[PDB]
């Protein structure tokens, strides 16, 4: 999977960012700020994104409810039968070897 | 349809139930079967003995076990751990020269040995053979061959090797009573049912 | 004898499917058997298709299969009618080879084409539709040549010497075009063949007679022209590899026989067309027209 | 691969029903090709293109 | 049979250049197991000559008679030192009958006659007939001449044995 | 030429058949074994005086060489095994032989069972699920769904069994054999197919009316496998439930004249006799149904 | 259309399994192995029909016969052989047609193989070493 | 008309057949001769001078002790380590210790075993095994391209942000060969296959079976390992994972009799595989006499 | 299927009479076309002094044959014969064709100038049709004919090429044109001869080698005897030589493929020269014996 | 992609057409988005399904 999404990302500013990301001493997280989930496109040379920080994702009409996709490498479990109601979080551990 | 011929019954446990319905005078070839009867298309009796079998029986892919042992090879030894005991024999060729002074030399040391899967086989009873607690079943592919994991090099290979004789069969498939049996028909036909 | 034979496709058809099929009349299909009624498995080359088997069995086993041309897809029945000798029929060629008028053509295993795309005619579940290449002579006499050359150059050799010599071998170019040959493996029928070919030319090597073996040193003493020089090179260099001779004039003939020269020949004509045949594949069309797009042609049938 | 939201929206005759076991499991077992299960209210029926 | 009378003609052919004399052989169960027999490849045999020379290499020595350098980057003279040796063995036709033979009675079967002087039968499971060029350049040769056969399998495993010629033609070249 | 369409109206089966009279036997329900060498053209004995021996003390003739995969396109698989002079009894039913131990249990035989000797109806598995199938028809460490024991006959119900590469069609393939012979063990041993089997229930009934049909040429004195045309497909529900079913058998003939001598009802019951025993059909096939009419 | 009759003894027949449709050739082999030359005649039946298919099993089938030619060719410089055989292709039919038969004429009888609808496709004299 | 060669081969028959055993007398074959071999015809001489055999037997001598040599020069270079270092060796595969152990127990063993390794040692052994891919042409190409690699300098930013992927280094799991000696039962296992991999938490080694599991012979008191990696160092591991770490030197040898004696052999074209390089083969061409052979 | 060919000249009516005659004559068009001019009859397009009989039989080969049906006042109408029928061809040839007989197709080698139909520097020429035996007979007669060419200063050859000249075939006797012109040969029989002479010699030297490649695959006694074979001629060749032949085995890669190819493309040269070309058969001809009956094989 | 059959069957609107350059130019320099060109008659408007 590595692989494939870095044969994806082959372009400067994806590059820029991974270098600007390993570059200084801190840590991953105080680099990061979580805005929230996308739900337009407009494409060009500047591409603009919509993003919803509270709320449910859907289109103009609300006649279709758009998921959140987590790639599988990612997604964590630690229940055998899942509550009724899932709280969903963002973990980022440090290997210090 | 499916039937059998040539079955042994245990003689250990035998009955009947139809002692007022038949006799048969004492001969070992009433006592152990060879025969199969079955009736025909019309009600009529019809007959199958082994030599009638020759045709299937001496085809040399009986005789041939090399897919059995390539298959056996193909999937690993068992990993499950109650059964890694059975993997544990290792066999060493060694020269014959001093072999009679060394004799006390290997008792010098007093370790034991592992316990070979051959004769792991044998103190089976007949009817708990065929249950899941008989570690040794995954061996047992082939009538006429022997089969084991054995440990060479430090790794683990299989050794597949043909059984000689029938005696070699184990206990659990052909035991001791049925070989007993089968001599006195061998006498019985050789007209030494009384023997000298 | 059976002149149409029906086909059932076994797995329900789109109306994509049905449109390629539609699109595909007049196409050159092979089958096995010449039978009345069969299964859409029969159809094509996927059901012998296999790479790490080679080239040879294929082309083989398709030289034994007979042809078909489509037409009538008609709600899962597609009719196929084998042609008669010697009519005119209308042929579509699918492969990218460029017809001409004139020509003859030979059918062929598919090559391996440039762009890699290749690109799937109907594809039912596992199943494909992969039909042979409707090829000119002069392309067909040469992967014939080449593919024998191939087999007699390699044997052994190492991989290290051969693998120039075959990525050369197999690319051809035709019409401003290029093809390789997909996958040569040394295999019984290539071994038989180069018997063949080594008896025919230990028997050429027999029976060719001193005038016609000389006639080549001769005109290099006499004449000089661009075509001998390339000869020249080619003799030079095998008599320089075998001695340190200087170019042997030849001699006064010692035996003039005119009937014995001509016994001679006819024995040569013999041998050199059992070497021919090694090569050359069955005509099966002769085109006198062409649609200026490439796409079909007006074609004599020959069995 | 059916357009199940041109099913929803034309107009339909109604009949009586008479699966032999139940419905669902009907569905389950795959009596039939080209099934669709939604559960509550599925708006997607409303976006015409 | 063939293999013998083949490998005859080709080595009377090419004496003149290569000096070397045939030597047929029979190969049974005493060096080779049925598998090895029905798998077999290829056969290559070698000429050493009395100091320990191979016939291949050049006659005043060679780069390789250094010692090795333990570097991995020259590994041992790498390509060129393993183009000299490969240079060295050559390659034997073979032929294998997989199935048991009385070899006399074989020979028999086929257009030979045979006329030993004790005929004692020689029973084996299966035979591989080869046959392997012994080097005379001077048109004499030496007892203490040694001779190798490699037999390799699809896997490229091979085995190797050696023998001197004194073994191989005491008395037959004595008689001649 | 008129061609037909037809609309099934109905959400559920709509038509129903049952097998009401029955009133022949093509086959002679005989004892016959089959030929191994036909089925095994290519094989020989490595020492040529034991193949000639073997081959006369048999009934069997010279090896032939299968034929080569362009004949094989051109034409259909061989009949080797001639015709007889003359058929009283019809087509031939020829057994084909599993070798079992002495000891395997006697009232194995006695029910409706597997001649594998394990269970391998994929109806008790879940459907998709391909690794609880090969587990339930291969793995000796669990125990058999149907009798609890680990099997009655280890030398044909694991994988690499003797009956194993003797009738599995992949290992038959593997060692070269003529695929024109039908073979009544096929069905159980076909492991590849039965692991594909396991279907949902409706698709598996779909299956079992359209598919899993047997197919043998009923014009030749030997079974072979049919031509797919001109031969209307048999229904085999064996196939489907994955077992054999109990013949009338006995080991010596005073059983068999002792059930002949009785009344209706007599060939169902099984006795023993210390050594000797009978087995009873399961049906009342051939005292009463096919005599019947 | 018509008919064929053909001896028992120059029948043969490499596949004993026959198609559906098979072609019948004319195979006429020399042996060069005697003093003089013996031209052994047969008519073949096969499914077959691609030429050189048939050569190379017809090749495989007579090995004895192509080293007989080149022994030939060598024993006897001065003389020059013909070829190996020559094949040509005429006729087709199905495998059902073929039949066994006698045929009794000038009160000799003769066992005999006929093919009950024969059609006529007669091909070239093709020569094979 | 002339008669052929073939007919006066066959009538003129053999008239010899005598056994042959190889100079070690491992392997005995049958000679042939036939009274019709061109081999007649030519003036042959032949002599057997005795100083001729005997430097052959010295150069054939000196052919086999190419492994021995190899093998001594490792024990010898063994106990130069050890006496260099004063007898103090630090751990090197990760495993867990006591103090409470008599180690003076596992140092007598590991002379044992040091000893039996020595008496034991054989042609298969892990040090010939791992040099002979060193030998395969290839090899020179590829150390050289390694070393390129491995020295090159620090990618620029444009290099990073522009243009091709970033080259691969080496993989973390490498193959080495051990050999394997238990002392309570003598029983010396040579050439065995191991994975070796570089533990994170701490650099030490780890070595796994080739199926992926551990291999515990760390654990066992009565066993040492010798093991050898394609870079031709070597390790003498006793129990706890204290080993004895130096590099197996060949310049004790030249460079001919180490090549021909174990070159790798490399194949040449026939039947049955593909004219292009590195395709996946078919099926082996077997000749058996289970079958009919195919004509 | 017919074809129109249309006189651009102007015919007189002697020259319709003279073209009548040849009303079931075969007559070879360049490619098959509705409406063709008459410069495309026959086979006076190719006609050059500096090509020959072998440049003519590779046009021809590929040519499309045509038959005559009677004309209209200034447009000839030609027909395609379609393979498998039966029709009436005129007999052109130098012979007397019988039933049974496969003709085959040659460029004329002589005329009579009889009849010719010239139209301002433009004639009819046609082809003959010929019996096979007829045809393969003075192809061979004309190849070994190239051959004598170099060395015809000695009169023993002379007197060969004499004999070889002349032929008779069942009552009927002619003279073949000799293919060398003062003294010298036209480019495509010296390629003709060149490459026949280069495939005999290449052949020599290749044999022995792939012999020994084949044999080391498998040891048949059919390569025992090219083995005997390739013996004996390297030792009847060498018998006026000291030594040895010396063919040594480590041949570079490029000089093998170059000699391979070099036999190959030889080959290819000759296969025009190989075969005749048989196109018709001949069930019933007239007494006149001018005209027949014949199966297209086409 | 397009089925030109449709074009071939239903009615057509009469227009005079105006390409500047020949429009076998303009087809062959690829001017237009989809192209289809055919010669003689083609079979394929015939097969209603």
């Amino acid at each position: 999977t590595r692989c494939l999404l870095e044969s994806v990302y082959t372009a400067s500013a994806a590059r820029a960012a991974l270098q600007w990301l390993d570059l200084g001493p801190h840590l991953l997280h105080r680099r990061l700020e979580t805005l929230g989930c996308v739900k337009t496109v407009s494409l060009g040379i500047t591409s603009l994104l919509t993003c919803v920080m509270r709320g449910y994702l859907y289109n103009t009409l609300k006649t279709e409810v758009f998921a959140l996709m987590i790639p599988k490498d990612m997604y964590l479990t630690w229940e055998e039968t899942r509550g009724r109601l899932q709280y969903v979080y963002l973990i980022i551990v440090y290997d210090y070897d | 349809f499916f039937f059998p011929v040539g079955l042994y019954l245990p003689e250990d446990r035998g009955y009947t139930t139809v002692e007022s319905k038949v006799k048969l005078n004492d001969t070992v070839r009433n006592a152990l079967p060879t025969t199969a009867y079955l009736l025909n298309r019309d009600r009529a009796v019809q007959k199958i003995d082994f030599v009638d079998a020759l045709k299937t029986l001496c085809h040399p892919v009986l005789h041939e076990p090399a897919p059995c042992l390539q298959t056996f090879t193909e999937r690993g030894p068992p990993s499950e751990p109650a059964m890694q005991r059975l993997l544990e024999c290792r066999f060493q060729q060694e020269p014959m020269g001093g072999a009679a002074r060394r004799i006390p030399h290997f008792y010098r040391v007093r370790r034991e040995v592992p316990r070979t899967v051959n004769e792991m086989k044998q103190d089976f009873v007949v009817t708990d053979f065929y249950k899941v607690g008989n570690i040794t079943l995954y061996t047992e592919l082939h009538p006429f061959f022997d089969f084991t994991h054995c440990q060479e090099n430090s790794e683990t290979v299989a050794l597949c090797t043909p059984r000689i004789v029938i005696g070699n069969l184990p206990d659990g498939l052909a035991p001791g009573p049925f070989h007993e049996l089968r001599t006195w028909e061998i006498m019985e036909h050789m007209r030494l049912r009384p023997p000298p | 004898m059976e002149a149409n034979i029906f086909c059932t496709f076994d797995h329900k058809l789109s109306i994509a499917d049905v449109g390629k099929l539609t699109k595909l009349v007049a196409a050159v299909v092979p089958i096995p058997q010449r039978l009345h009624l069969i299964k859409h498995y029969q159809l094509g080359l996927h059901q012998f298709v296999d790479h790490t088997r080679g080239y040879v069995r294929l082309r083989g086993l398709l030289r034994n299969m007979t042809l078909t041309l489509m037409r009538r897809v008609e709600g899962n029945q597609i009719l196929l009618h084998v042609p008669t000798h010697g009519l005119l029929y209308t042929v579509l060629n699918t492969g990218p080879v460029t017809w001409e008028k004139g020509d003859a053509l030979c059918v062929l295993p598919p090559l391996f084409h440039g762009p890699l795309a290749r690109e799937n005619l109907l594809t039912l579940g596992q199943w494909e539709l992969v039909l042979p290449w409707i090829v000119p002579m002069p392309l067909a006499l040469e992967i014939n040549q080449r593919l024998l050359i191939m087999g007699l150059f390699s044997l052994d050799r190492s991989y290290e010497e051969v693998k120039a010599a075959v990525q050369q071998l197999q690319t051809i170019t035709f019409r401003d075009a290029t093809f390789t040959i997909p996958d040569p493996v040394i295999d019984q029928h290539l071994l038989i063949d180069m018997k063949t070919a080594c008896l025919s030319m230990s028997m050429v090597a027999n029976l060719a007679s001193e005038l016609t073996m000389t006639y080549v040193r001769k005109l290099a003493l006499e004449d000089s022209s661009m075509l001998l020089v390339k000869c020249q090179e080619l003799l030079m260099r095998l008599d320089r590899e075998r001695s340190v001779g200087e170019p042997r004039t030849p001699a006064r003939p010692q035996h003039v026989s005119p009937d014995d020269e001509i016994a001679r020949l006819s024995a040569l004509f013999v041998m050199l067309r059992q070497l021919d045949d090694l090569i050359r594949e069955q005509v099966v069309f002769t085109v006198c027209d062409v649609s200026p797009d490439n796409k079909s042609a007006t074609c004599i049938f020959k069995g | 691969m059916e357009n199940w939201s041109a099913l929803e929206l034309l107009p339909k005759v109604g009949i009586p029903t008479d699966f032999l076991t139940h419905v669902k499991t009907s569905a389950g077992e795959e009596m039939f090709e080209a099934l669709r299960i939604y559960y509550g209210d599925d708006p997607e029926r409303y976006n015409i293109h | 049979m063939e293999t013998h009378l083949y490998s005859d003609l080709a080595f009377e052919a090419r004496f003149a250049d290569d000096e070397q004399l045939p030597l047929h052989l029979v190969l049974d169960q005493e060096v080779l197991s049925n598998e090895e027999a029905e798998t077999l490849r290829y056969v290559y045999y070698r000429n050493v000559d009395s100091a320990g020379r191979s016939t291949g290499r050049a006659p005043g020595g060679d780069e390789d008679d250094a010692p090795a350098s333990d570097d991995a980057e020259d590994a041992v003279g790498g390509d060129r030192a393993f183009d000299r040796e490969r240079r060295t063995w050559q390659r034997a036709c073979f032929r294998v009958l997989p199935r048991p033979l009385e070899l006399l009675d074989y020979l028999r079967q086929s257009g030979l006659t045979v006329t030993l002087e004790k005929e004692q039968r020689v029973r084996m499971f299966y035979a591989v007939f080869t046959t392997l060029g012994l080097r005379c350049p001077d048109n004499r040769l030496s007892g203490a001449q040694t001779l190798h056969l490699r037999l390799v399998w699809p896997d490229g495993s091979y085995r190797d044995w050696e023998f001197l010629a004194r073994d191989l033609l005491r008395e037959e070249m004595e008689a001649n | 030429t008129q061609n037909i369409n037809t609309v099934d109206m109905g959400l559920g089966y709509t038509s129903n058949t049952c097998v009401a009279y029955v009133n022949r036997v093509r086959t002679d329900m005989g004892v016959r074994v089959q030929d191994l060498f036909r089925v095994f053209p290519m094989n020989v004995y490595r020492h040529d005086e034991v193949d000639r021996w073997i081959r006369h003390a048999a009934g069997v003739e010279r090896p032939q060489l299968l034929d080569t995969e362009t004949i094989s396109m051109l034409t259909f698989g061989s009949m080797s095994e001639r015709n007889a002079a003359a058929t009283v009894h019809g087509q031939k039913a020829a057994c084909e032989l599993i070798l079992t131990p002495v000891t395997m249990d006697v009232n194995y035989f006695k029910i409706p069972n597997n001649p594998r000797g394990r269970a391998s109806c994929m109806l008790a598995v879940d459907p998709y699920d391909t690794e609880a199938a090969t587990k339930a028809i291969y793995d000796h460490r669990e125990a058999d769904a149907q009798t609890f024991a680990a099997t009655h006959n280890p030398w044909a119900s694991q994988a690499g069994c003797l009956s194993d590469v003797l009738y599995n069609t992949r290992h038959r393939e593997r060692l070269g054999y003529n695929s024109k012979f039908y073979s009544p063990c096929a069905q159980y041993f076909n492991t590849e197919e039965i692991i594909a089997a396991n279907k949902t229930l409706f698709k598996t009934i779909d299956e079992y009316l359209l598919r899993a049909k047997d197919c043998i040429r009923g014009d030749t004195d030997t079974q072979y496998v049919c031509v797919e045309g001109t031969e209307q497909l048999i229904e085999n529900p064996c196939r489907l439930t994955q077992e054999a079913l109990p013949i009338l058998s006995t080991t010596t003939l005073a059983l068999m004249e002792t059930k002949l001598k009785g009344g209706a009802g007599a060939f169902a019951t099984s006795e023993t006799h210390f050594g000797n025993y009978v087995v009873g059909e399961i049906i009342p096939l051939q005292q009463s149904m096919l005599f019947n009419s | 259309v018509f008919a064929l009759m053909i001896p028992k003894d120059m029948y043969l027949t490499w596949e004993e399994t026959r198609g559906r449709l098979q072609y019948v050739y004319l195979i006429i082999v020399y042996d060069y192995d005697g003093p003089e030359t013996r031209p052994g005649i047969y008519v073949l039946t096969s499914s077959i029909a691609h030429w050189q298919t048939l050569v190379d099993v017809a090749r495989g089938k007579f090995a004895r016969e192509r080293c007989s030619f080149v022994n030939r060719r060598i024993t006897r410089p001065r003389q020059i052989p013909l070829c190996t055989g020559v094949i040509q292709k005429l006729g087709w039919c199905l495998a059902d047609d073929i039949h066994t038969s006698f045929l009794v004429h000038k009160e000799l009888k003769l066992s005999v193989v006929r093919l009950d609808n024969f059609s006529v496709e007669l091909g070239d004299f093709r020569e094979f070493v | 008309d002339e008669v052929a060669r073939t007919d006066e081969w066959k009538g003129a028959g053999v008239s010899r057949l005598r056994e042959v055993w190889d100079v070690q007398h491992r392997v005995r074959l049958r000679v042939l001769w036939y009274v019709n071999s061109f081999w007649r015809s030519r003036e042959l001489s032949y002599d057997d001078h005795e100083v001729e055999l005997y430097r052959a037997l010295d150069a054939y001598r000196a052919r086999i002790a190419v492994e021995y040599v190899l093998i001594r020069a490792v024990r010898d270079e063994i106990y130069a380590v050890l006496r260099r270092d004063g007898g103090a060796l630090p751990q090197r595969f990760a495993c867990h210790v006591s103090r409470n152990m008599s180690w003076r127990v596992v140092w007598e063993l590991c002379r044992h075993a040091l000893a039996l390794w020595m008496d034991w040692a054989d042609v298969r052994s892990c040090i010939i095994k791992a040099l002979t891919p060193r030998l395969s042409r290839g090899a020179a190409a590829a150390a050289q391209r390694a070393r390129r690699q491995r020295e090159r300098s620090a990618p620029k930013p444009q290099e990073l942000l522009f243009g091709p992927r970033n080259e691969s280094g080496p993989p973390a799991e490498q193959t080495w060969y051990a050999d394997v000696v238990r002392c309570v039962r003598a029983q010396v296992d040579l050439g065995v296959e191991v994975r070796a991999a570089r533990c994170p938490r701490t650099g030490l080694w780890i070595v796994r079976d080739r199926r992926g599991r551990l291999r515990r012979w760390l654990s066992q008191p009565e066993v040492c390992v010798l093991y050898v990696t394609p870079d031709l160092d070597f390790y003498w591991v006793l129990p706890g994972g204290f080993a004895v770490s130096s590099r197996v030197t060949l310049h004790g040898l030249a460079q001919r009799a180490l090549r021909d004696r174990f070159q790798n052999f490399e194949a040449v074209l026939a039947r049955g595989m593909h004219v292009e390089a590195g395709r996946q083969e078919p099926e082996t061409p077997r000749v058996s006499g289970r079958r009919l052979p195919f004509d």
